């Protein structure tokens, strides 16, 4: 009788809602905007914060900090009000009559996963809750069992591969390259045409621009040579003031990042070549079915270049006698939560939660001997 | 020594200044002349955000500081919530009044001096408070101007304490610098009182010192609720 | 056969002949039109104005910066400009003398491309190069290892470098310099009741910055004594004969670079630009990042700065860090004294781009030479 | 002179000396070092390679690559570099007139001792070369000839039994886990 929640808690957005839909409920951005210290506005007599949309729409007189940096919860009070606004103002329900299912990036902190825990069950009492890893989801979302998943968000960038149910945690990969790097390599090489976004509330700006204006090319060269050419490739954006700019190559120079990580200064391999770096740390005789199911999940793959160009590295660093298919679906974006909402709806999953009970008589620590 | 400014008397010697200077008649003009070598090779919309929901505002702080003070140091039974954020102009001496009233106070469990301008003094006086105090649960000192030492001294005063249960530092105007940070989580390691610590650290080492105090603060009461439950 | 070297900033133009041991020519870089007081621009008299011409007529000249915040953004007042240094300052003909010419650093490409093209299209100098004004310092100051702190009138940089090898992905910007503090100072004389708001009481402004204002080394406690007692107070005569006092003003403007809220601008302070620069830096390195701070710039010039940064450093930094902060007396123009020091090399012959190879190569040759 | 050196090129360090010592003259890590950001500062000894101690000295700047992969040669021209320092800027010896003894795991492939053998007699050449085993070598300097050795560096672990000077092929046993990897 009781519906299960689910809660996908990423370094940039919250997507929650409720289990057996399609769609998340609420998709709100993962920041807290605290007062600005220029005495402009002390009228506001607020609390001492503002969460999600709300710190949004009055960035202006805010200062806007992530909770979260590259995939691990650094401050919790700030992620405690993160889950108070989930709960209370944005899916307007009382936690102690529902089951939470929540996510977490492979290769992090065992202490993160154990707070968790902790703060769901003695200050946001559930009856049960669960953590379960992100690619599992995201191949559970995209209906097949073997797969080598490629999830890119805001914080980090991570390769899983499995075969059969079973993971192979030796090869999974990890780089910190990811949407927010991508933005403030925009914040940088927009000062090359004269525009200047310096404070937190432009980043957004910038953000929006990325995400509305940005693409990976296939062949770099050629379309740096093309831009270089003629103004056919650049496109017009409007500021929140009414000025109007104008950019050409930045379109692709910024994802392009992904695929060369020097850009920014890091001595790491592209996407394509840490994919295929994960590929050769298996078995030989999985490798083949890994290739022929790269799923791409994650709001970072949301570029409408990324799986052909991922295609033709990949074809190119691998055997000629190979099959490499990449799986792009138009839903990719919440494709963890809608693998939640699956995972949360089995018949044969109710028996695996962890109750109050259980967490009073173990402590904190069940979590790794029920969780994987 | 020359009295009141006379700002009249400067601005005619200043024009008297600039009308003696005419300029000189040696500028070769700018004709655009390419004297070197000329090197020769062998639907549009405007998409604006419109993602700011203008979630409507709040009404100002109405609490009236002379008056609560006032309570404070009568030590009023009815009071229990003293809110001062984002009241302008308060002074610091009234601030540090209110850390003298609230040592003795045996009724105040909630104190937050959100964007006030407070610096160190206060940070200072408050210290002096939680040595003594032993009904006040919640302290958020957030967004003001308060130095490392400010900090420092608060938490120095934390094992002399045990009531206060959540400190909130964060935001301050100037990082406090990883020697602080360093001593700061020493002190957190010597309290098994304080459950949530409100400060975004730059070091992994004392980041992971601090996350394990609060894990292990948090477990003392989880171990304490299961032993009472006969 | 003398080299050049002009070091064109924000807020002013150095120029001169290398091996001296200072800028013949120092002027501000202020290209300064014909107002419409009266009638329209009238033909045959002189078009612009630059530097002391333009900071006279004033009151009758819209005054313009070709160079914002170290960028060239107007390339025909930058060539103006660049004409009269030549012509009308150091009074030589450009095509008998090889040019060093300086930059911000993480100039655009294309804008490198374009000073290469105007240097030899336009004048038709026997030789050029562009070097990084940051750099120029620290080689002027001795070492091939250290963090720059350049600021000017118009932009304050962080540019880490370490043996040889400058890290682009490290560097800060920040807009805020000694325009933005005469314009406080401006503020807080007006404030007390010196309305110094006209164009010709500006002058006088910058000279009170430049001769009575110091940074404190702990802002709250120099303000409780400046407002406890008369001992930190100044007087200073105007050109008029006027004698003011001044207080608190003396450092509470320089103080904005450390705080920069006073002016409204929300970003970190130089000491935590600095700080933040340097853990943008790989771990290793970093140590001698923190043994080798050296400023550079008019705006480094207040007594008081570098203990005032060596504390906020050794605080800011682990305890057992070796903090030295390095601010020669000279460093007002110590960029062009760099490039003095740079051209004057016997080994310098060769990396010059020559009108040949330019002619041979084209725009390329600037980045395909020294990078 | 005619004294024998004796170097030992390992997955990880290298050591180098002359025959008849105690300790080897030389110790220092097999890695190189390419510069990866912009130069800016013209001469002042700036070297586009860093070979041993100087490299691991400016690794703040530099990307490091080993040579010698699971005690497998994988890049010959970085190995080129390797013997020239050591033979040039740290024994400080010419090497046409000493002798050369080097050494390499078992179940290694034919073509990296080829390869050695060629260009120690073509690049850098030796009257004479030797390469040996390097649990044969543990076993000289014990003082003893029955026993068995296990020997693990930095990129191979593997296990030979010896008994009266007589090897054992057969049971040579061989596992590509080491330093490297409990680094990793
Ligand atoms: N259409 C788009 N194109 C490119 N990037 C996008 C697009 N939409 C969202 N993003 C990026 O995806 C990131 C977050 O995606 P997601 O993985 O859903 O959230 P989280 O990382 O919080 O889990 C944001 O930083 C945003 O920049
Ligand atoms: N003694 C001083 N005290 C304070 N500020 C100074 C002093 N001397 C110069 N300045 C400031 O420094 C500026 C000159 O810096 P400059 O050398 O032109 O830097 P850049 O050209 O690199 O921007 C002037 O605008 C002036 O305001
Ligand atoms: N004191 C120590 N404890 C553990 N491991 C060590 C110690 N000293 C060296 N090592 C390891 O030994 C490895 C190399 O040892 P060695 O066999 O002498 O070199 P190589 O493998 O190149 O022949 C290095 O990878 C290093 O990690
Ligand atoms: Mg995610
Ligand atoms: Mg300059
Ligand atoms: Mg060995």
């Amino acid at each position: 009788e009781t519906t299960a929640l689910v809660c996908d808690n990423g370094s940039g957005l919250v997507k929650a809602g409720f289990a057996g839909d399609d769609a998340p409920r609420a998709v709100f951005p993962s920041i807290v905007g605290r007062p600005r210290h220029q005495g402009v506005m002390v009228g506001m007599g607020q609390k001492d914060s503002y969460v999600g949309d709300e710190a949004q729409s009055k960035r202006g007189i805010l200062t806007l900090k992530y909770p979260i940096e590259h995939g691990i919860i650094t401050n919790w009070d700030d992620m405690e009000k993160i889950w108070h606004h989930t709960f209370y103002n944005e899916l307007r329900v009382a936690p102690e009559e529902h089951p939470t299912l929540l996510t977490e990036a492979p290769l992090n902190p065992k202490a993160n996963r154990e707070k968790m825990t902790q703060i769901m069950f003695e200050t946001f009492n559930v009856p049960a809750m669960y953590v379960a890893i992100q690619a599992v989801l995201s191949l559970y979302a995209s209906g097949r069992t073997t797969g080598i998943v490629l999830d890119s968000g805001d914080g980090v960038t991570h390769n899983v591969p499995i075969y059969e149910g079973y993971a192979l945690p030796h090869a999974i990969m990890r780089l910190d390259l990811a949407g927010r790097d991508l933005t403030d390599y925009l914040m940088k090489i927009l000062t090359e045409r004269g525009y200047s976004f310096v404070t937190t509330a432009e980043r957004e700006i910038v953000r929006d621009i990325k995400e509305k204006l940005c693409y990976v090319a296939l062949d770099f060269e050629n379309e740096m040579a093309t831009a270089a050419s003629s103004s056919s490739l650049e496109k017009s954006y409007e500021l929140p003031d009414g000025q109007v700019i104008t950019i050409g190559n930045e379109r692709f120079r910024c994802p392009e990042t992904l695929f060369q990580p020097s850009f920014i200064g890091m001595e790491s391999a592209g996407i394509h070549e840490t994919t295929y770096n994960s590929i050769m740390k298996c078995d030989i005789d999985i490798r083949k079915d890994l290739y022929a199911n790269n799923v791409m999940s994650g709001g970072t793959t949301m570029y409408p270049g990324i799986a052909d160009r991922m295609q033709k590295e990949i074809t190119a660093l691998a055997p000629s006698t190979m099959k490499i298919k990449i799986i792009a679906p138009p839903e990719r974006k919440y494709s963890v939560w809608i693998g939640g909402s699956i995972l949360a709806s089995l018949s044969t999953f109710q028996q695996m939660w962890i109750t109050k009970q259980e967490y009073d008589e173990a402590g904190p620590s069940i979590v790794h001997r029920k969780c994987f | 020594p020359t009295g009141p400014f006379k700002r009249e008397e400067l601005l005619d010697h200043l024009e008297k200044q600039a009308k003696e200077f005419k300029d000189r008649e040696d500028l070769v003009p700018y004709t655009g002349e390419k004297r070197g070598k000329v090197w020769v090779p062998k639907l549009n919309s405007v998409i604006k955000p419109t993602q700011y929901k203008p979630v409507p505002d709040e009404e100002p702080n109405s609490t009236d500081v002379e008056e609560t003070l006032e309570r404070i140091k009568n030590n009023d039974p009815k009071l229990e919530e003293v809110n001062l954020n984002n009241i302008r102009n308060i002074p610091i001496p009234t601030l540090k009044a209110y850390a003298e009233a609230l040592k003795e106070n045996s009724y105040v469990k909630k104190f937050s001096i959100v964007g006030t301008r407070s610096n160190d003094p206060v940070a200072y006086a408050l210290a002096e408070m939680l040595k003594e105090n032993k009904v006040l649960k919640t302290l958020n000192v957030e967004s003001n101007f308060i130095s490392g030492a400010g900090i420092l001294r608060l938490v120095e005063a934390l094992p002399y304490n045990t009531s206060l249960v959540e400190m909130k530092i964060d935001n301050q105007s100037q990082p406090l610098g990883n020697k602080v940070e360093m001593e700061i989580v020493s002190m957190l390691e010597k309290n098994a009182t304080l459950l949530k610590f409100g400060y975004h650290f730059t070091q992994q080492g004392p980041r992971l010192r601090a996350s394990n105090a609060m894990m292990n603060n948090n477990d003392l009461v989880r171990k304490r609720r299961l032993a009472d439950l006969t």
